[PDB]
């Protein structure tokens, strides 16, 4: 038995069900990612996921190492390549993570019909998510959830999500040194970010650094009485949620550098320890019930994305306007709020779900009425956490274009900031352009007295963006341009 | 050496400084941009999501039989 566990998602060597398969039969075997480097990345501007999935396949090498195996990042297609590694490596079978998500699916199939018309066998376990997707889907009548209250309903009905594999070995695994090619690094080495064509002169640490050591690290923080006070107890908004916390686990989540699983069966755990229940409020796990949904959602919606083709978007006359859609995904609407939050997801990679929320109201229902499948484009390469199902699904209850819960008032983009933040700590750190600002006026530098901009180094229109609309103005026509939609529906 | 392009939104978009200084959005009229979209939603209101009976009811239990969280005059902080 000699087999080849392929990673995707699934970043880790812990609650892999898929690479202890591998393993169990297997004399030698061998991990792969594929990447064809020279035409992976869509654009200048995707430079944190990109290094975040580079940190990860390194960690994932080391991790490798001191099993004394290594990682194989392989160029070419998953298609290509596949039958020369099945021919050159004489492999009995292939193990991966079950990916949900329409468009892999179908990839994965055709990938299913090459290993089978060679005669290699298949294993796939679902460990990316805490359910079996397709069995929430049949308990409703082979149709995915509409709403996440009948989600809810629904899982509580069913088993509990597996408990976490023991997935790692050693004396039995470390010592499949068969085969060691030093011309290893020179081949299968994991790509550099310039290799992926980005240059990294001037260039930081990662505010979210990649890997499962790093998750790992943060689920224990994560776990403590200060951060668990904090998000799960006393939960509050400040400035200071704004920023990049030291326990976030979005990321991790998302390129399966965290089992969602392992999260699940610590955070009831610590619940079962600390409130003497050893039954949860299912809210407790509502950040991964969530990601759940959307993933369920999605799985056989192809178009999920899109508005139109969609059997669950509602279909709404959204305006075309190049140049607003640029100076939001820039951060230069003149509002800033909304310049700061869009700021700090393309420096870093990560907003908090309010920054969302306040970001994705201003484009689509708020403000510019720019249709949501553009800003789920632009977080596509932004945003550390988003992907095909999580992100779509998420920017249509936003807009107000999907059922999935009750509808909200638009946010402000000058209000709902001094409420959040009302230092201005936040916008100063973000925008420095407007740092000699007054809080009082900085929501809002245009009705600022003018002394104050001529004394402030930076005059609007000059130096920082002239407000893109105004808000009340174009507020007041949007609302009833959605009253309409709503009015003639049925 | 390898260069990367912008992304499309921005390829698409002038964005030279007097569009990103400022660029402003135009003033318009409520009834002739609210006509528009009613022919629009006429075309459009062919997918229009349609449920059946089974789906149909959930949606009573999450949703007011809707314009709640709309049926107001602004958004809520500056009219
Ligand atoms: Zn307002």
């Amino acid at each position: 038995a000699s087999s080849v566990h392929w990673f995707r998602k699934g970043l880790r060597l812990h609650d892999n069900p898929a690479l202890l398969a591998a393993v169990r039969g297997a004399r030698c075997v061998r991990c792969v990612y594929i990447l064809d480097p020279w035409f992976a990345a869509s654009s200048s501007v995707g430079i944190n996921r990109w290094r975040f999935l580079l940190q990860s396949l390194e960690d994932l090498d080391t991790s490798l190492r001191k099993l004394n195996s290594r990682l194989f990042v392989v160029r070419g297609q998953p298609a290509d390549v596949f039958p020369r590694l099945f021919k050159e490596w004489g492999v009995t079978r292939l193990t991966f993570e079950y990916d949900s998500e329409p468009f892999g699916k179908e990839r994965d199939a055709a990938i299913m019909k090459m290993a089978k018309e060679a005669g290699v066998e298949v294993v796939t376990e679902n460990s990316h998510t805490l359910y079996d997707l397709d069995r929430i889907i049949e308990l409703n009548g082979q149709k995915p959830p509409l709403t996440y209250k009948r989600f809810q309903a629904l899982i509580s009905r069913m088993e509990l999500p597996k408990k976490p594999a023991v997935a790692v070995s050693s004396q039995q695994m470390e010592s499949c040194r068969a085969e060691i090619q030093e011309n290893h690094d020179d081949t299968y080495g994991v790509p550099s970010l310039e290799e992926l064509g980005f240059p990294t002169e001037g260039l930081g640490p990662a505010v979210w650094q990649g890997g499962e050591t790093e998750a790992l690290a943060r689920l224990d923080k994560h776990l403590e009485r200060k951060a668990w006070v904090a998000n799960y107890e006393r939960p509050r908004m400040n400035a200071n949620s704004l920023l990049a916390s030291p326990t976030g686990l979005s990321p991790y989540l998302r390129f399966g550098c965290l089992s969602c699983r392992l999260f699940y069966y610590r955070l009831w755990d610590l619940y079962k320890k600390v409130k003497r229940n050893s039954t949860p409020p299912l809210s407790l796990f509502g950040q991964l019930l969530w990601r759940e949904f959307f993933y369920t959602a999605a799985t056989n919606n192809p178009r999920f994305d899109r508005m139109e083709g969609n059997p669950i978007c509602i279909q709404i006359p959204w305006d075309r306007n190049p140049e607003a859609l640029a100076k939001w995904a820039e951060g230069k609407t003149g509002f800033p709020w909304i310049d700061a939050i869009m700021t700090q997801l393309r420096q870093e990679g990560w907003i908090h779900h309010l920054a969302r929320h306040a970001v994705a109201c201003f484009l689509t229902r708020g403000d510019l009425w720019v249709s949501w499948e553009s800003g789920v484009r632009v977080f596509d390469e932004l945003l550390l956490d988003a992907d095909f199902s999580v992100n779509a699904g998420s920017w249509m209850w936003l807009s107000c274009s999907a059922f999935f819960q009750q509808f909200f008032h638009c946010y402000c983009p000058v209000g709902f900031g001094r409420r959040t933040d009302p230092s201005g700590d936040y916008i100063r750190r973000y925008l420095p352009k407007l740092k000699g600002f007054p809080s009082r006026y900085i929501y809002e530098p245009w009705n600022a007295p003018e002394s104050v901009q001529k004394a402030a180094k930076c005059i609007i229109g000059v130096d920082y963006p002239r407000p893109i609309v105004n808000h009340a103005e174009t507020s007041r026509l949007n609302i009833e341009r959605m009253k309409q939609i709503y009015q003639q529906l049925s | 050496k390898y260069v990367l392009q912008d992304p499309i939104w921005l390829l698409m978009a002038n964005t030279d400084d007097s569009i990103m200084m400022t660029y402003q959005l135009p003033s318009r009229d409520l009834q002739a941009v609210l006509k528009e979209d009613q022919e629009k939603l006429k075309l459009l209101q062919r997918s229009q999501p349609r449920f059946t009976e089974g789906q149909r009811r959930e949606l009573r239990e999450v949703h007011p039989w809707l314009p709640t969280a709309i049926d107001v005059t602004g958004c809520v902080y500056c009219e």
